[PDB]
């Protein structure tokens, strides 16, 4: 009776594009966070503000997990005061963030001969994001001083670009699957529990 | 924003697309070279030409950034490497004149053949027909005509065309803001702008030139050696003051004197080491000899090679499937995606080449992290110097001890250690003055310093004068004799055969020091020396981001080319070879002809 439902999260068939990275809420639930940390399965699962080991033995108010793909290379831009590409323009996580953020490469299903280009990524932004900031807006980027109209189009530049995605690809240029788990703690009741405090 | 922050948005936007586009028509390419066929020639062509179209337009958009106003050296690196012009400043006219010139020279050479004077049937190529002759023949009037064919029915077919290739060529040089085609091809020596790394195009002929004179001693002793081992094998041929004649060197040019080996080998009765009977006793298959060779560059603190390099390599001919090209080739993909193609067979060669190639993927891996343009050696040089010293490493008797390829009883003498460095000068030492002396003439036939009416005449003098090698019959100014050579006729620049030489015993010795090697040179390796491995790592990381003066500098502790590393590794060849020529002539005199 309401285990939460991270087979639903970490077992999607879609992922989405991290500058539109995805974001669901985990309410109202038990969490064996043991089951996904004894995994085989992850390449990375790091915590941040919480260990690891002791996940059962915790309480939040709010669980999210948001969700995403990115290059090989690129998943240590997703952790605590980094800089990048990843987490300057697509997403952002704070200095004080307690939460996980759990990588596996996906080589496997997002490939394809001939590349899969299906996923997107922002390559310029006229400032940095915010933490948790999501920037799903597309216009033209102006690197110089002429603007970007309809005749002018010299220093400008479309936003996204495509990753391209072949098999053949090294390790770092293979897209990863991401889930950042943020634990959350409101004064408030908490709606996610290990199993070890399940009696609210 | 500036004009530097706007060129570096432009470069981030080249970057990303031009790694997926290369990849492309890597990809296609390498599916042709492993699989021979019509359907991906097609593939092939479509993607270099989508590729060659995507640096076109880009060079273009590149060209609004002015160099003047880029600060980062960085950045200037890759504008540079991007606006740079070549043919394009030609009108259509000339260039289409100068492509066909280049495609009637090179199919003239790779289709040259010559016919027995007595039947016009039995006509033989250059490969494998002359070479053969010039390889193995002992007799003198056979490898004379071999050579003189060749010379007077393609090289005068050449004549003609190479000098408006010279003018052309010199045309687009000037265009392009150099003095002449010589000039050009020097450019990829230059560094402009690093304070106390800088080097001008004409300090080559100059180093080239000092480094020469200081390698005439070990070349005149090797030189007089052979000579009067030559006047064994060809008895009322030679004269023990004179010139080597053209045609007795072993290839079709002298351009290595390798087979001589058997005439001048200094102890013919010691067999040279050649581990290919062990491992083919110990079942040695082409997984195991790339499994050694990337233990090789473990044991010195660089990384395996990656999944993907053991799961796409082709490491043995495919045979009754497809058809492959064979060529020995390390291929840099891009988008972390190295590989190997290579018919490995199980013979010691192999195994030495195995080494050789990843190397070169040692080199790639390093330097991938470099932006997309700055992606290579330091200079022309550089890679196949670094691909070198992986073989001398590999094949001294004490690194094969150590793989159980040679008994842990076994030792070295004095005879086949010599054995084995007369050998390699045949075909070290004996390429330098060939390989500048070529040069040379083409630098000044490119400045105009040589008139047409005189380039046989000045091209004899000057083997004559700095290789010590005269014509076998006189030759006037319907010939092209260096036209007659591959690299010549297909318009490739042959100076970085001498640079790199230099550049891997300057390697070789400081990576020697670094593992604190003892005795001659000639028999360091540097395995289990993570000393050694990580000073050349501060140079291969580098790529193309550096000036090539100061990539040297982190290996060598020195910024200059310098050829007393090459001395030393001869230094016990030297010694010997001074006893062997105390009752002989040392030098040579232009005087003298076969003809005279
Ligand atoms: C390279 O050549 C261009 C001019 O050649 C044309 O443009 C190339 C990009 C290519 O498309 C060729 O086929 C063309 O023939 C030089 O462009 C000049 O740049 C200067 C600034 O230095 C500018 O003032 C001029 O207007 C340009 N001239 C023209 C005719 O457009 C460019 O400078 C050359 N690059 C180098 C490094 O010399
Ligand atoms: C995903 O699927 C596998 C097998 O189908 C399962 O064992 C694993 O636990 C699933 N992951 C989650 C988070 O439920
Ligand atoms: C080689 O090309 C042929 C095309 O005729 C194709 O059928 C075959 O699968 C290819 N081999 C490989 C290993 O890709
Ligand atoms: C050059 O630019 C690169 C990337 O913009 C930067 O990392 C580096 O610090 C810059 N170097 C100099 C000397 O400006
Ligand atoms: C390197 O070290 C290992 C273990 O110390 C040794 O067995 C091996 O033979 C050494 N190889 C060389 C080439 O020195
Ligand atoms: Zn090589």
């Amino acid at each position: 009776t309401n285990l939460c439902p991270f087979g639903e999260v970490f077992n999607a068939t879609r992922f989405a594009s991290v500058y539109a990275w995805n974001r669901k809420r985990i309410s109202n639930c038990v969490a064996d966070y043991s089951v996904l940390y004894n995994s085989a399965s992850f390449s990375t699962f790091k915590c941040y503000g919480v260990s690891p080991t002791k996940l059962n033995d915790l309480c939040f108010t709010n669980v999210y997990a948001d969700s995403f793909v990115i290059r090989g290379d690129e998943v240590r831009q997703i952790a605590p005061g980094q800089t990048g590409k990843i987490a300057d323009y697509n997403y952002k996580l704070p200095d004080d963030f307690t939460g996980c953020v759990i990588a596996w490469n996906s080589n496997n299903l997002d490939s394809k001969v001939g590349g899969n280009y299906n996923y997107l990524y922002r390559l310029f932004r006229k400032s940095n994001l915010k933490p948790f900031e999501r920037d799903i807006s597309t216009e033209i980027y102006q690197a110089g001083s002429t603007p970007c109209n309809g005749v002018e189009r010299f220093n400008c530049y479309f936003p996204l670009q495509s990753y391209g995605f072949q098999p053949t690809n090294g390790v770092g240029y293979q897209p990863y699957r991401v889930v950042v788990l943020s634990f959350e703690l409101l004064h408030a009741p908490a709606t996610v529990c290990g199993p070890k405090k399940s009696e609210n | 924003s500036t004009i530097e922050e706007q060129a570096k948005t432009f470069l981030d936007k080249f970057n990303h697309e031009a790694e997926d586009l290369f990849y492309q028509s890597s990809l296609a390419s390498w599916n042709y070279n492993t699989n021979i066929t019509e359907e991906n020639v097609q593939n092939m062509n479509n993607a270099g030409d989508k590729w060659s179209a995507f640096l076109k337009e880009q060079s273009t958009l590149a060209q609004m950034y002015p160099l003047q106003e880029i600060q980062n050296l960085t950045v200037k690196l890759q504008l540079q490497a991007l606006q740079q012009n070549g043919s394009s400043v030609l009108s259509e006219d000339k260039s289409k004149r100068l492509n066909t010139i280049l495609n009637t020279m090179s199919t003239i050479y790779s289709t040259g053949k010559v016919c027995n004077p007595d039947n016009p049937q039995e006509c033989l190529l250059l490969e494998p027909g002359l070479n053969e002759i010039m390889a193995n023949s002992l007799d003198y009037n056979e490898r004379l005509w071999a050579w003189e064919s060749w010379r007077s029915e393609v090289g005068k077919q050449l004549r003609p065309l190479y000098e408006e290739y010279v003018v052309l060529k010199n045309e687009m040089a000037r265009a392009n803001h150099y003095e002449d085609y010589g000039d050009y091809w020097r450019g990829d020596y230059e560094v402009n702008g690093v304070d106390g790394y800088d080097y001008s195009r004409g300090q080559l002929i100059e180093d080239v030139e000092h480094t020469f004179e200081e390698i005439k001693p070990l070349y005149e002793h090797l030189h007089a050696y052979v000579r009067a081992k030559l006047m064994n094998a060809y008895p009322s041929y030679i004269s023990p003051i004179g010139c080597l004649p053209a045609h007795l060197l072993g290839d079709m040019w002298g351009r290595f004197w390798t087979n001589l080996y058997s005439l001048t080998v200094p102890f013919g009765q010691k067999p040279n080491i050649d581990v290919t009977d062990a491992m083919v006793d110990q079942a040695w298959d082409a997984q195991r000899i790339f499994k050694e060779a990337e233990k090789f560059f473990v044991s010195v603190g660089l990384p395996n090679m990656t999944q993907g390099f053991w799961e796409n390599s082709m490491l043995t001919d495919p045979g009754n499937v497809q058809k492959a090209v064979c060529h020995p080739t390390a291929w840099d993909l891009g988008k972390g995606d190295f590989r190997i193609l290579m018919c490995t067979k199980v013979t010691m060669d192999d195994f030495l080449t195995a080494h050789h190639e990843m190397g070169h993927i040692q080199y790639d891996m390093a330097y991938a992290a470099q932006p997309f343009l700055l992606r290579n050696g330091a200079n022309e040089g550089f890679h196949e110097a670094v691909g070198e010293i992986m073989s001398l490493s590999a094949a001294t008797p004490k690194h094969l001890k150590s793989i159980g390829l040679l008994s842990p009883d076994f030792q070295e003498d004095n005879e086949t250690e010599i054995n084995f460095l007369l050998k390699q000068a045949l075909t070290i030492v004996g390429t330098l003055p060939f390989t500048y002396m070529l040069e040379k003439w083409r630098w000044m036939v490119f400045k105009g310093e040589i008139p047409k009416d005189q380039w046989m005449k000045k091209w004899w003098e000057m083997k004559r004068e700095i290789v010590g090698v005269v014509e076998p019959v006189p030759h006037d100014e319907t010939y092209c004799d260096p036209a007659s050579l591959f690299h010549v006729s297909n318009d490739y620049s042959f100076i970085r055969y001498y640079t790199r030489t230099l550049y891997q015993f300057q390697f070789q010795e400081a990576l020697c020091q670094a593992a604190k090697h003892e005795g001659p040179l000639h028999k360091c390796d540097i395995s289990n020396s993570t000393e050694a491995g990580q000073k050349l790592f501060n140079m291969l990381r580098l790529g193309k981001s550096e000036p090539w003066t100061l990539a040297l500098e982190n290996v060598v502790g020195a910024k200059n080319m310098n050829v007393r590393p090459l001395l030393n590794y001869f230094e016990p060849l030297f010694t010997w070879l001074k006893d062997q020529n105390k009752n002989s002539f040392v030098g040579w005199s232009t005087d003298w002809s076969p003809y005279a």
